[PDB]
């Protein structure tokens, strides 16, 4: 062993055949059961190069999650490439479960155990495994939810920091909990999210410090909201209990040197721009009754302005391959012998 | 994402348009 | 194809009235929030009015409350906005929109809308 290689991975999960939650249903027919006693072979003094930005695992995961969504969250109407696709659009139970990605016989997965690994180049503390850790396929913009935390300090990753067109992925080391609700009272499409103001402020400060560490210690770090675009990437958008939330993130991303809970106003939308492909999807009205999500903010997607002393950063996202990237960064598939 | 229509949209805002996956982003 | 056909509007003296209509092909309006928002050139979006669901729940921007009335004809799949007691600051382009909202902090979530109907309020 071994050699960096490409093969068709398979997925494993602890999905329950009796749960009608759609990730479970999908995973029940799509995945095999997890190993209760998973094995790890530590190669403590072996160095291996990684490139999270060129990782086929992401592409495969992307495919899988497209399949999952296309089977699980069926829109009443889909507008795509001159076609109108209509189908039964039941409101369903929707709550992501962890998915493990596994190398078939003849192959193994390399895991980087360097705790400050910037996602590209050499990794010195590597181990070999059959499967990745459980990755929750959360589809969102701006904020990464319910993901894995940095073990030590905050870590920021970019394919190329000096290139302002390349997305910056922030991995926090402390979760910031965000509670989003469509109150049942009314306006069934009116929702909101609450989170701790001071935790968020300190999170921004620590991210700012880490950004200066990268772009220069004399540089003033500023956060501004999105410059514009589709509602999905201008707002913090996500799916909570099968409903599509669009939350105004101005209060999250307006910050410079200069209440208790931050309350973000949100709308539940029925007519969505799709992440899987270019077009629209139209869903049935919000369910009455409880719509409620509590999530760990565990990461961020940022873009940098670029172009005199000051650096402005804005919330980004849109390419979900980055979301998968935020979790698969420490992995690569290899062939044994 | 349609990049052309996106670039038109962002142009109206005085901004560049580029794709973010399957979304339009104005930079 | 899905589309929104707007009509009505124009020019009136302050305190006059207009009626806007938006006819939707492609939906059943009572399955959506449909309504109007408005924008004047060089100015930010402003909320106006939304109608919603089977019982036709209605929502109004504070600035138009009591003056504007939104209603729905299910058979015609059409929504109407009766604009009374018009004031000069009501001058704007009104856009009929799906996923309609009147919340001042969420007006730019509306990206699926039916292009201009101009409404102008002026003493002339
Ligand atoms: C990949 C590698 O070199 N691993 C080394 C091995 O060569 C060496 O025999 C052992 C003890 O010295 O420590 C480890
Ligand atoms: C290497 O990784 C393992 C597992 O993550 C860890 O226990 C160890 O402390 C790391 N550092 C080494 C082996 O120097
Ligand atoms: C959220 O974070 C807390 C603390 O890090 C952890 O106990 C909990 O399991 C996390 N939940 C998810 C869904 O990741
Ligand atoms: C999290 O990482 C930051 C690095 O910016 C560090 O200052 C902070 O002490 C860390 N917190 C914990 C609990 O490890
Ligand atoms: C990541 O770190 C490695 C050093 O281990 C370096 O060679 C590479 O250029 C870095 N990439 C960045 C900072 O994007
Ligand atoms: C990153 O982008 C900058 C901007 O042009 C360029 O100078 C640099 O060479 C790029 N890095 C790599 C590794 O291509
Ligand atoms: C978020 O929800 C948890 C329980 O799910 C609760 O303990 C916490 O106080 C909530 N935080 C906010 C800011 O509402
Ligand atoms: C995050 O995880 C919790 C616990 O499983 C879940 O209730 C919540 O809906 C998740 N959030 C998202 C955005 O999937
Ligand atoms: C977010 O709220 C601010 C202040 O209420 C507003 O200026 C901005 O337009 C809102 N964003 C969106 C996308 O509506």
């Amino acid at each position: 062993v071994w050699k960096e290689a490409t093969t068709t991975l398979f997925c494993a999960s602890d999905a329950k055949a009796y749960d009608t939650e759609v990730h479970n249903v999908w995973a029940t027919h799509a995945c095999v059961p997890t190993d209760p006693n998973p094995q790890e072979v530590k190669l403590e003094n072996v160095t291996e190069n990684f490139n999270m930005w060129k990782n086929n695992m992401v592409e495969q995961m992307h495919e899988d999650i497209i399949s999952l969504w296309d089977q699980s969250l069926k829109p009443c109407v889909k507008l795509t490439g001159g076609s109108v696709i209509t189908q039964a659009c039941p409101k369903v139970s929707f709550e992501p479960i962890p998915i493990h990605y596994c190398a078939p016989a003849g192959f193994a997965i390399l895991k980087c155990n360097d705790k400050k690994f910037n996602g590209t180049g050499p990794c010195t503390n590597v181990s070999t495994v059959q499967c990745t850790h459980g990755i929750r396929p959360v589809v969102s913009t701006q904020l990464l939810l319910n993901g894995s935390l940095a073990e030590e300090e905050i870590v920021i990753r970019s394919e190329n920091f000096t290139n302002n067109a390349k997305t910056i992925i922030v991995q926090l080391n402390e979760s910031v909990v965000i509670n989003c609700t469509r109150p049942n009272n009314g306006d069934i499409r009116q929702a909101h999210c609450n989170l701790s103001k001071t935790q968020w402020e300190n999170t921004l400060e620590q991210i700012a410090i880490k950004l200066k560490e990268q772009f220069g210690n004399n540089k003033t770090i500023i956060f501004n909201p999105s410059s514009g675009g589709d509602p999905e990437i201008v707002t913090h958008s996500f799916n909570c209990g099968g409903e599509f939330f669009y939350c105004n993130s101005t209060q999250l991303f307006t910050w410079n040197d200069t209440g208790r809970n931050i309350t973000l106003p949100c709308r539940i939308k029925q007519i969505i721009n799709m992440w899987q492909e270019v077009g629209k999807a139209m869903y049935a009205p919000p369910i009455r009754g409880q719509i409620r999500c509590s999530s760990n903010i565990t990461g961020l997607l940022l873009t940098r302005d670029g172009g005199n002393g000051t650096e402005i950063f804005r919330p980004g996202g849109g390419d979900m391959r980055d979301n998968w990237r935020s979790e698969l960064y420490k992995y690569k598939v290899v062939k044994i012998e | 994402x349609n990049l052309h229509f996106c670039q038109l949209r962002c142009k109206s805002l005085g901004l560049l348009g580029r794709c973010a996956x399957t979304y339009c982003a104005c930079v | 194809e899905v589309q929104l056909v707007e009509s009505g509007g124009g020019l009136v003296q302050p305190g006059g009235s207009l009626r806007l209509s938006c006819a939707a092909s492609g939906f059943t309006l009572d399955y959506y929030s449909i309504g109007w928002f408005r924008q004047a050139p060089g100015k930010e979006r402003e909320g106006v009015s939304c109608i919603s669901d089977s019982d036709g729940r209605t929502y109004y921007a504070d600035s138009v409350k009591g003056r504007f009335t939104i209603s729905r004809d299910n058979a015609k799949n059409t929504v109407y906005l009766q604009m009374n007691s018009l004031k000069p600051e009501d001058t704007a382009v009104y856009y009929c929109a799906t996923d309609c909202t009147v919340d001042p902090s969420l007006l730019y979530v509306m990206d699926y809308y039916g292009k201009g109907t101009q409404v102008t309020v002026s003493s002339a």
